[PDB]
């Protein structure tokens, strides 16, 4: 989706479709790899009312 | 493989972009009239503009006033709040019913916001006390080493944890949290035989940075700024364990987060995502009810409530005089819009059960599925399509797929309709 | 307070001239002569102070502007003064008694405002010695717009600098009397003067606000739990004795305010008994009420009442009848409306609209002016038309149709008798 | 100052021997009424008889309430006077019965005077010391502390036990700090700083308080006046108790408990023992109890009750209407919907209407006591409307037409200002009649 | 722990292969046409694709609907969980009538989620530790041992503290747990040494251990969806799992926890076992209850709900008319309803023989014959009855056979409906009537 993304297809620089593609293997292959899950936890308020 | 429910095939309202809908679309055969009113509605509600806007589904039993709620909360998307509900489940036992059809309003208002979460993770290697007193802790992660001062609270928190010297801990700056995440893989031949899990060190740094968006609502806050919910404190604790059941929270609370609220919104951190009220079974809703409600709807702030109701000049709950269109008093009709929703005929009858067939897969020879068609046409929709899971047993018992006439026929003969038990209590 | 658009915003005052004569149009007020007259009395009576414990009721067809005249009371009679506006189904309470809610309604609209002088340092900063005892020595420098000076600390406040870790080049506001320290961001914005400045601080409370904070031994977070409990009869005593003496003393006035019940057809028969005492005595504020039905039977009671209200109330109140809106004046609202709204509608569409309005009601043609322009939206058109507001007619229906259709087909819809033909055939 | 419906009554208006004038103390009328509010009078300031009952019957608007207030003011602030209306007996958290009983001990008012003795100034010295033997005592060994109080009037030094050192040593008092201890109690209270200090450092978070006047060593009479009630809540929820237990329960909303009839037995021998002593008396109060006509049978019967008890004041009911079926009853038509059991035990006291120049003059009184004036003609249309529909309407009437005389700047009210006023706001027949 | 209770003889359904209800199997007898139409809930209810179908049980009283009940309970077994309730346990003072019922439908939904562990079994060879004296530094190792292998362990302070807190001893047979690290002694090997104590309470011995002394075994933890609800509503949500008094758990809990099941379905992490939720007298439920229950069973989540219901036309309650069967016709639409028959006399007969098999008593030719006209004069629960206490009239008699005598004396002593209502409309004087007016005296 993130339209950098799609401007670097566009570019045809045969280097950034290789590295996005590599970056969609690393996806693929564990997400830990591209993005680590995020631990949740609730919202924090500055102050109370 | 798969579960299926009353309204599994219901996927939207299959309109264009123009706002007209065709006869088959999203799942739904005919009604086009009350899917062009729900769209525009739908249009009304991602407008994001007013507030407590009432519409009421007034038809028939099984007419498809439900069917209409849920494709409406399954075209606006996840993102929005979309809340069903009956009139019984606000007849509360703790709270008086006002707090609980509130706390419902301020429930189906979103909120998006925008928050930074600061992240510690490290194994441990030194423990030293400030002197209850803060206590210093040095930490070590794959990229570097950290030394960190702790308040007390954190204090209590590790000690109540079991931390050891060399065990990994991460802490949640936002919360002061302390988890005790294992046991370092360096002290794995420490022993052989104890009950350790053995964790390996976390990689990078020790101090982690990162931007989330979470997903709350005013409910949500109004909750979180009336008790608390959480911690590892035994102060937290006593605090929480301390007046247990829910109160009927002031409108001054509520107008601090709106204000609240207000100011996140200007300063950008926040943006409000207003949503949709179903409320079924109207008719239950007492006279008190339908007169808070009155007062809701011209509320400066609340959602695109919408009403189903399917009983016609019975009267009010609780009132003995007054007789109104559905149950509902003249004061609240007026807030209203009525979308008039019609009986279906036989070919759209038809039509429903094939698509209710596919949809279960079940296959239906065209003559069988001619009977039950006819036969659903003489008592009722809601009874084929009941029927259906009976039929498939029923065709899987004799070594067949395809259903035929004579499972439909010994399905009926086995499984009676409510006149036929009333004609048999008789 | 950022909400979104409700069917009561427009109204931003009253509009009363100087001799309380109300203009055709102003402030978003339509007509409504004499009652917008006698809705400008009352509000002068109140700011006048010198008048307690008078009930006005408001009266005429319901959808006539009742609620609309009491909120434009309210917002005409501004800020710095109470006006509590409570349905009559949020006084029955299953944790506060009926006669104790009533009673706080009372004392919420009355006002009390105390002045407390508070020495507090608002400066720029400068670097901070602290030192351990030599029990401990400290300096810190404050630097203003014209002057930049050391004050040499003492125990308590490094012990609260301590505790705060306030940096430098930032800006620091310090209370000499409370000692609380208030932080700032760098310097956009600079101290403007005196490193040391003398201004009050007014605080405006209520006096159930006064009763909850004296009535437990943190009783201030029932201001906003709303579990306060019924509080001791002696308490409250205690607050007005006090609250007179203070007055006496000239060191806090009391600002009277305005109670309105919106639906005063809902409490019982007890509920007017206390309000015909409560309304007696001083520090009583003055109550706007509302009813739209003529003659009805009393709740708790098994006879009529000229207003749903017992003659003894009735006795001690002065009403306030609304006549009906004509095309003219509902062509003007509507016009108002739209204009709030933002949507541009055309003059033929604006006529249709009026007659509609006439015909059925002004709500159901202000719920449909948003459903005309979202059906607009979908044809990528600017302005209003004729059809859109045919569409609009067409999709959405009025009380009078929907009872139409109902009643032409009352064997599909269940009866009194829990009677229904769900069957499509026969 | 705020008008109440009730301000321009200021006193019974009575004369030495019982007589009561035409018009005195904001009065206009009810001759008969006022002497039997007098003999009333007489007999709550007698002090001397418990559980008698008297019922203020008359129709709305005749001065019930009036009348109530009126002997509340004649009685004095000395005397209990707790107002109440009928339908407040009906709580959530305990029955009726119990709220009832609660209420009525409220106006039995008690007086107990107690002299204490305080130490209070500023400490000059503190110099602990040990016993002159280590064998003396235990651990720390800490005999008497020695501490130096300052008055405007002069110092003294005083010679303290360890507990009240103790005591010291929790409220973390230095030399320079204004002190206060009670001898009664051995309490030690921390007042704050001389403001001679005030100056020692330019910045800090001290709260500065004067040197104490008069002696260091000052003894007082202290006298007050507290219910049974107050006894029965300190009994049943004390405030004292410093533990974590003790933190909790504080922290827990305070919801009223049937008290037990243990309880004020226990209450009644100390009272009455300390009644013995002569350090204390007892003064039953009158309880008021407007619109008898909503409590229930339980109500009224548990009334019946509570007027066969040693102590017990004054109840004065109030019920505006007659030959009505009592609440949570079916068939019993009664009296003043108040049931016949309970009727034999009251005593009632009729109320009379008014006429056309009592009601004149009541006009009068109000605007008087409104800073409004009133013009004669106009006058007599306002005593003519009230007559003619009601007399509250016109006295409520009266500040409506005195805004509009403002607004034209007009010092006093003209009759247009009340024809204006008329039209303005309605009355409950004019209100019938249009919506009819 | 149990008892012979009225529905302690059934067994199943007792049904072919082909959903063909045998004549009497599994303790059912007849009701043909019933039992085949519970047969195919069961299949549907196996299948576990189906969700939210309701199923009304009507018909006579004591025509066995709720032994049908009791025999689909049976025929889903273990592993599914089956949650019979009455109408009028739903009216509570503690929770809303829509909350207890959302309770009773979450009971109804199990999740089965299956682990792996690893276990260490053995026979303990020897145990060492060594602890010092006013010193927290405590060291030990153990030595356990295996039909085919023998291994030494040294022990960390954890299982140190655990095995101490057992008080294994070197002739105990025990299993070690890695994960939670708790001890369970299997057994004995040999003799306590004959220490003049504790003599011969260990002649009870085990067989050692065989394989590897490290094994890995799986575990399946049945948990219903209800008691996560509770876990995840608050913090002290765990003691209300016993105590009860949950609370009104707020409705935003009850989504995060649908979708985060939804997740953990679609991950494969765990298993949704859904089950079969029973209501008897339905009919006492309120028509806020049957509103609540419109929409409940619409949910993606919810069980299949079977109703018992006999009354036929009568007042719903909360309303002032009269419903067929007690219910309002919204449930009704949607509901689809399987009756039951008056039994015929050899039904009766066989099932009175079954009972009689059942409670272990002995009845000749004759007395049967007797019971059963009995039973089919008056009732079958009646004659049901009768059996046990012609039972211990016979066991009164020293005699190991029940003749038709004890029925006789049985018959005698103790009174059916009618015999009793006639007794009463006989002598109505001595009976308080509903306007309370009766004679005490007999002059
Ligand atoms: N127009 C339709 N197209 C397809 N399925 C329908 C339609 N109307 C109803 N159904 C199916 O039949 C059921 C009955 O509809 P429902 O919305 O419950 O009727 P109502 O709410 O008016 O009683 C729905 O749950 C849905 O599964
Ligand atoms: N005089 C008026 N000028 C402008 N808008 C009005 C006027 N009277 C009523 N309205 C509007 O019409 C609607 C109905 O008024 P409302 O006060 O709710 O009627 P009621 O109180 O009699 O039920 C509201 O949206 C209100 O803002
Ligand atoms: N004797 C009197 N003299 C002067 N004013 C009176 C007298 N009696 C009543 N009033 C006035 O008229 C009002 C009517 O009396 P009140 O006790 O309020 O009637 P109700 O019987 O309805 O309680 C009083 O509030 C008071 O202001
Ligand atoms: N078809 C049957 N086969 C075996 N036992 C039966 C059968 N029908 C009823 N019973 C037994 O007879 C008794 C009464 O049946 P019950 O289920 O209580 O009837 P109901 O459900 O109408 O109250 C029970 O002990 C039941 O087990
Ligand atoms: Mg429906
Ligand atoms: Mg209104
Ligand atoms: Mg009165
Ligand atoms: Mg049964």
């Amino acid at each position: 989706s993130r339209a950098q993304t799609k401007a670097t297809l566009a570019s045809g620089n045969f280097m950034s479709i290789v590295n996005c593609l590599m970056q969609l293997r690393k996806v693929c292959n564990h997400p830990n790899l591209f993005e680590v899950r995020p631990i949740l936890t609730s919202f924090v308020l500055e102050h109370c009312v | 493989v798969t579960r299926t429910a009353a309204h599994t095939h219901i996927k939207g309202l299959g309109l264009d972009e123009s706002g007209v809908a065709k006869r088959v679309e999203g799942g739904f055969v005919g009604q086009i009239e009350a899917r062009e009113a729900c769209g525009v509605i739908v249009d009304l509600i991602k407008a994001k503009k007013m507030s407590g806007r009432a519409i009421l589904l007034a038809g028939g039993p099984s007419t498809g006033k439900t069917a209409l709620a849920l494709a409406i909360s399954q075209e606006l998307g996840p993102k929005v709040p979309f809340c069903p509900l009956v009139g019984s489940e606000l007849y509360s036992v703790e709270v008086k019913k006002t707090e609980t059809l509130m706390e419902n309003f301020r429930r189906a208002i979103g909120l998006r916001i925008k928050e930074t979460k600061e992240v510690y993770e490290g194994e441990v290697t030194e423990l030293t006390p400030e002197d209850i007193s803060h206590v210093i802790v040095g930490l070590k992660s794959a990229k570097g080493t950290k030394t960190l001062r702790l308040d007390p609270t954190i204090y209590e928190s590790i000690q109540r944890e079991k931390v050891s010297i060399g065990d990994v801990i991460y802490i949640e700056a936002n919360t002061g949290a302390v988890k005790r995440v294992g046991r370092s893989d360096a002290y794995a031949t420490e022993f052989d035989l104890e009950t350790e899990e053995y964790v390996p060190l976390p990689k990078g740094e020790v101090h982690k940075k990162k931007e989330i968006v979470q997903d709350v609502t005013l409910h949500d806050l109004d909750v979180a700024n009336a008790r608390p919910q959480g911690g590892q404190d035994v102060i937290s604790m006593m605090g929480q364990l301390l007046k247990p059941k829910k109160t009927e929270i002031t409108e001054k609370l509520r107008q601090e987060v709106n204000k609240v609220v207000a100011k996140y919104i200007d300063q950008g951190v926040a943006e409000l995502i207003p949503g949709v009220l179903f409320i079924d079974e109207v008719n239950m809703l007492d006279i008190e009810i339908f007169t808070y409600l009155n007062k809701a709807l011209e509320s400066n702030i609340a959602p695109v409530v919408v009403l189903a109701s399917n009983r016609g000049m019975t009267t009010v709950r609780g009132t003995e005089d007054v007789i109104s269109p559905h149950g509902v008093p003249p004061d609240l009709i007026d807030r209203l819009l009525i979308v008039r929703t019609l009986p279906y005929d036989k070919d759209e009858i038809r039509t429903i059960i094939e698509r209710r067939a596919t949809v279960e897969r079940l296959q239906v020879e065209s003559s069988a599925l001619d009977l039950l068609a006819t036969m659903g046409t003489e008592t009722s929709l809601r009874y084929a399509l009941q029927l259906l899971a009976p039929c498939g047993i029923l065709a899987q018992t004799s070594n067949r797929k395809e259903i035929v006439v004579n499972d439909v026929n010994e399905a009926k003969l086995l499984f009676l309709d409510a006149k036929r038990s009333t004609k048999i209590l008789e | 307070s950022l909400s979104l658009i409700a069917a009561h915003s427009h109204i931003t005052g009253l509009g009363l001239d100087e001799n309380l004569q109300p203009r055709p149009t102003s402030e978003g007020m339509v007509g409504q002569l004499q009652a917008r007259r006698a809705a400008g009395v009352i509000l002068k009576m109140v700011q006048n102070g010198t008048i307690a414990g008078r009930a006005v009721l408001v009266a005429g067809p319901p959808s006539t502007g009742k609620t609309a005249l009491a909120m434009g009371v309210s917002q005409s009679l501004g800020k710095d003064v109470p006006f509590t506006a409570i349905a009559g189904s949020e006084i029955f309470s299953l944790e506060l008694s009926k006669t104790e809610a009533l009673t706080q309604a009372f004392r919420k609209s009355i006002g009390i405002k105390i002045k407390e002088e508070t020495e507090l340092i608002e400066g720029e900063v400068v670097e901070i010695q602290i030192d351990r005892s030599i029990h401990k020595q400290g300096k810190l420098t404050i630097k203003t717009t014209d002057m930049e000076t050391i004050y040499e600390l003492g125990n308590k406040m490094i012990d609260g600098l301590t505790k705060e870790k306030v940096l430098a080049g930032d800006v620091i506001s310090i209370d000499k009397a409370s000692g609380k320290i208030t932080k700032l961001g760098r310097s956009v914005q600079c101290p403007e003067g005196e490193l040391q400045k003398r201004k009050t601080v007014v605080h405006t409370v209520s006096l159930h606000e006064i009763d909850v904070i004296n009535s437990r031994t943190q009783g201030f977070l029932a201001l906003f739990t709303g579990d306060t409990g019924e509080i001791r009869s002696e308490v409250r005593d205690q607050i007005n004795t006090k609250v007179a003496e203070w007055k006496e003393e000239g060191k806090a006035e009391i600002v009277p305010g305005v109670l309105f019940i919106d639906e005063v057809h809902m409490l019982d028969i007890e509920c007017f008994s206390f309000i015909n005492r409560a309304l007696e005595d001083e520090f009583a504020p003055i109550v706007m009420m509302a009813t739209n039905r003529g003659v009805s039977k009393t709740r708790g009671t098994n006879y009529k009442s000229p207003h749903g209200l017992p003659l003894d109330l009735l006795d001690r109140s002065i009403i306030i009848t609304t006549k009906s809106y004509n095309e003219q004046e509902i062509k003007t609202i509507l016009s108002i409306r739209a204009q709030e709204e933002e949507v541009e509608l055309s003059s033929d569409a604006l006529d249709l609209l009026t007659k509609t309005g006439v015909e059925t009601s002004l709500r159901y043609s202000s719920n449909l002016i948003s459903v005309a322009q979202q059906i607009a939206m979908k044809r990528k058109n600017n302005t209003v038309e004729v059809e859109d507001v045919k569409r609009a007619y067409l999709l959405f229906l009025d009380s009078a149709r929907s009872v139409k259709y109902v009643q032409e087909n009352e064997s599909q819809y269940i009866d009194d008798q829990g009677n229904v033909q769900i069957s499509i055939a026969k």
